[PDB]
RNA sequence: AUCGAAUCGCCACCUACAAGACUGGAGCUUGCUCCCUCGAAGGCGCCAAGUAUAUUCAUGAUCACAAGACA
RNA sequence: UUAGGGAUAUGUGGCGUCAAAACUUAUGGGCUCAUUCUCGAUACGUGAAAAGGGUUGGUGGAUCCACCGGCCCCGAAAAUGGAUGACGCU
RNA sequence: GGCCAGAACCAGCCCUACUGCAUUAUCCUGUCGGGGAUCAAAAUCCGGCGGGCAACGAAGUGCAAGAAUGGGUCUUGGUGAAAUGAGCGGAGUAUUUGUGCUGCGCACGGCGGCCGCACGCACUGGUUUCUUCUCCGUGAUGCUCCAUGUUGGCGA
């Protein structure tokens, strides 16, 4: 399936008054549902980075970074998350998949079945493509082996929707009932 | 329960789809009584 | 062991979605769950991600490496003659006679329930030959039986008088 | 071209003169026949089928009680002029096997013309047999999936 | 014997058994190769006792329970 | 948030049976095994503390050690036979 | 027949199919270097330099106006007892919407007036290569209500 995040740029900056007549534009990666959210989580960085609300700023631009070309790839994460008993924990993991959004997605479901945390209690620090030579964990590296195969067991296969029956006979293809 | 829409199950007919082919169909409920009464063609054709 | 590995150059088989019932190559394995496939001979089969719950496995493996361009892929299916090897199987026959079977006509189906019954009338025909030659049904091996026991008492005086009386009767 | 003209007619494109058809209601359910004309006004259809072959005579037929498939013959060749309402008004009767002269005279030209048309055809004893044949619907058919 | 009824596939080829981390057969190199019946079809049944230029069907008059049922 | 009735579409809540809806949906990812009040599926609310230990993660330090997270387990004793609503579910 | 059914057409309503404009660069593709691995390779990865449209139904992306004209309504009324219709009738068969190309002046961007203009405003600017139908018509001398089809079954 493909990923529920999308890659966001957010270009930004203060509304210019007689105190700052140039102020700093500011630009922002981010990993988010729609673009509504990335603004959100624009702004919110704005506020606690550079004292500066949305009620007086402007957004010169929020795009969708394209992805690259479909590859097996090692990709590095580095997150933080927030808990109540431990405050702010950050980690670095790796994942295999195609793509800069996918390996975020996953790191975002594997988050919150491993630590229970939520979207909006993450934040992503970076996210790059690394060489093979270059990974730490076995459980990643065992997959760029030379000569990689395996066989497909404890399989559980189901027919196709408009072939699917109820009753079938013993050992045979014939169904019964539907 | 609202009892004047009724809810029918076809054999051989398991997706939306294809349940989309009968809409517009007639159907038809067949039972007995305990006694003969008028039917169409009551005359013409005795023997319904 | 007659299991067939998932390995880069293993041809497969797609099972549902909307390439269903279309082959393709391994070029590259990401995890446990996800491989990139491709075919240069089908027009829908360009390089993409299919979940291995969707993927059946086949006899054939193609020689290449991991991550192999496309220049390379079409060599080496055209070198190993995979594709027409499997098109000569009775599975991929099968395959194909199920697509012709979803698209027949009214008129088709009549001429295939002619054909079907033509056979079921020779095969009887050959059949009856043979069990009057060599007795195999029911009762063709309750009349082996019977013959013996009933002929050799048919043959009394009395039963030939009576047999006699009732034929001429009739 | 208007809509009080007796050419006016809103039928369906699989419903063409010369195709075959599948009978759905009626005496005749099941069977086979074939599409001569519509009558005008919008009228029913008119099948012969014809009655050597299936048993079915020069009858009118409402286009919602027939499967009208995509198996055609060309029946160009068969004339079917006389074939009007005159011939199925029926004279009213008061205060209360038979055919008329007519009637079979007409069945007699028409069903004579139609074998010929058919033999004249290719796959003519294709066609003939599929006439004869019969249609039901049998358990673990699905009609819903099937082209006609 | 009242009785008119609803039901609409049948077989004396399915109607025996066991396993899904191992199903036709071998070989070592243990996941590849070779051989075979090629490893996703119980058999019939749907209008000529069988695929052929044979044969009665109406007026039961455009739908109506199927006006018919020991396949 | 409410005159007497149809059609269409939603809210809260749901789609194994009871019971309408995934005839047990996907060609989505992880985690978990619970032996007599019998794990869990309890918003309000209608059970659980200090303190401890099977699997799966994360920070540091060596050449294997401390630290702290998820799910599970112990800690956990009453009065008629009984309650995730029942069956059951891995 | 003021009863029961089927089909056809009309008005309204409901639900379908058929879709264009902007954007892409942290991207696409060659070549050189190092880097990795192998049995030797390639590949994942990092610099430079040269070209660019990932365009198959490209993309999980920001808008969308596509009915000149597919089925349902025992969920509404009717069969022309006023049909107002791009739909009925009459007459023409040409207008003028957009796309493409392009003129002058202004506007816009860059440099410090010149250079650029993706095609903005005005001249309803030019061209007709593609695309499309266009123009007229019926008051109530009807204050209000009711009254009009087709095919079978039942009713002699
Ligand atoms: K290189
Ligand atoms: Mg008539
Ligand atoms: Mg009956
Ligand atoms: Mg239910
Ligand atoms: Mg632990
Ligand atoms: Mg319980
Ligand atoms: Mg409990
Ligand atoms: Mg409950
Ligand atoms: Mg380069
Ligand atoms: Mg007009």
């Amino acid at each position: 399936v493909k990923p529920h995040l999308r890659h966001y740029q957010v270009v930004g900056r203060e509304s210019p008054s007689e105190k700052n007549p140039e102020p700093t534009v500011y630009k922002f990666e981010v990993f988010a549902p729609n673009f509504v959210v990335a603004k959100s989580r624009f702004w919110r960085m704005m506020r606690v980075k550079n004292k500066v609300k949305a009620t007086h700023g402007d957004v010169l631009s929020c795009k969708v970074v394209k992805d690259a070309k479909l590859v097996a790839r090692n990709y590095l994460v580095d997150i933080a998350y927030y808990s109540q008993r431990c405050g702010y924990t950050r980690m670095v993991k790796e994942f295999r998949d195609v793509s800069k959004t996918g390996a975020v997605s996953q790191a975002y479901h594997d988050l919150a079945s491993r630590h229970r945390a939520r979207y909006h209690n993450i934040e992503v620090l970076n996210v790059k493509s690394i060489p093979d030579h270059e990974v730490k964990h076995l459980s990643i590296a065992q997959y760029h082996a030379p000569n990689l195969s395996f066989p497909l067991l404890q399989r559980r296969t189901k027919a196709t929707r408009k072939d699917r029956a109820i009753f079938v006979k013993k050992n045979t293809k014939r169904a019964v009932v539907a | 329960q609202t009892k004047q829409t009724a809810l029918v199950r076809v054999e051989n007919v398991n997706t939306r789809e294809d349940a989309t082919w009968y809409v517009g169909k007639r159907v038809c409920y067949v039972y007995h009584g305990k006694k003969v009464k008028r039917c169409v063609r009551w005359s013409k054709a005795p023997a319904r | 062991v007659k299991s067939h590995y998932i390995c880069a150059g293993r041809l497969v088989r797609i099972l549902r979605g909307p390439r269903q019932d279309r082959v393709g190559v391994i070029v590259d394995i990401v995890d446990a769950n996800r491989v990139l496939v491709e075919n240069p001979e089908d027009a829908k089969m360009w390089r993409h991600v299919q979940n291995l719950k969707n993927v059946e496995p086949l006899k054939y493996c193609v020689s290449v490496s991991r991550n192999c361009s496309a220049k390379a892929l079409k060599d080496a299916l055209a070198s190993s003659k995979a594709l027409e090897k499997y098109a000569k199987t009775r599975t991929a026959a099968r395959v194909e006679a199920k697509k012709a079977c979803a698209v027949s006509t009214d008129f088709e189906r009549y001429q295939l329930r002619v054909a079907r019954r033509s056979r079921a009338h020779w095969a009887r025909k050959v059949f009856d030959e043979k069990d009057a030659k060599t007795p195999v049904s029911w009762h063709k091996v309750a009349l082996k039986k019977m013959l013996k026991k009933a002929a050799k008492m048919d043959s009394t005086e009395g039963a030939k008088r009576r047999m006699q009386k009732a034929i001429a009767a009739r | 071209v208007s809509r009080k003209s007796p050419e006016y007619t809103t039928l369906r494109k699989s419903c063409a003169p010369g195709a075959i058809a599948i009978i759905l209601a009626g005496r005749f359910r099941g069977r086979r026949a074939v599409i001569l004309k519509q009558l005008p006004h919008n009228g029913p259809l008119v099948v012969s089928g014809p009655m050597k072959y299936n048993g079915v005579p020069i009858r009118r037929i409402d286009s919602r009680y027939v499967i009208a498939t995509s198996t055609t013959v060309d029946i160009s060749s068969v004339d079917t002029a006389p074939i009007t309402a005159e011939v199925f008004q029926r004279p009213k009767a008061e205060k209360p096997t038979l055919v008329s002269d007519a009637r079979a005279q007409l069945q007699k030209k028409i069903d004579a013309a139609l074998i010929a048309a058919i033999k004249k055809d290719a796959q003519g004893k294709e066609k003939a047999g599929y006439l004869r044949s019969v249609f039901t619907v049998k358990p673990g058919d699905a009609p819903h999936r099937w082209n006609w």
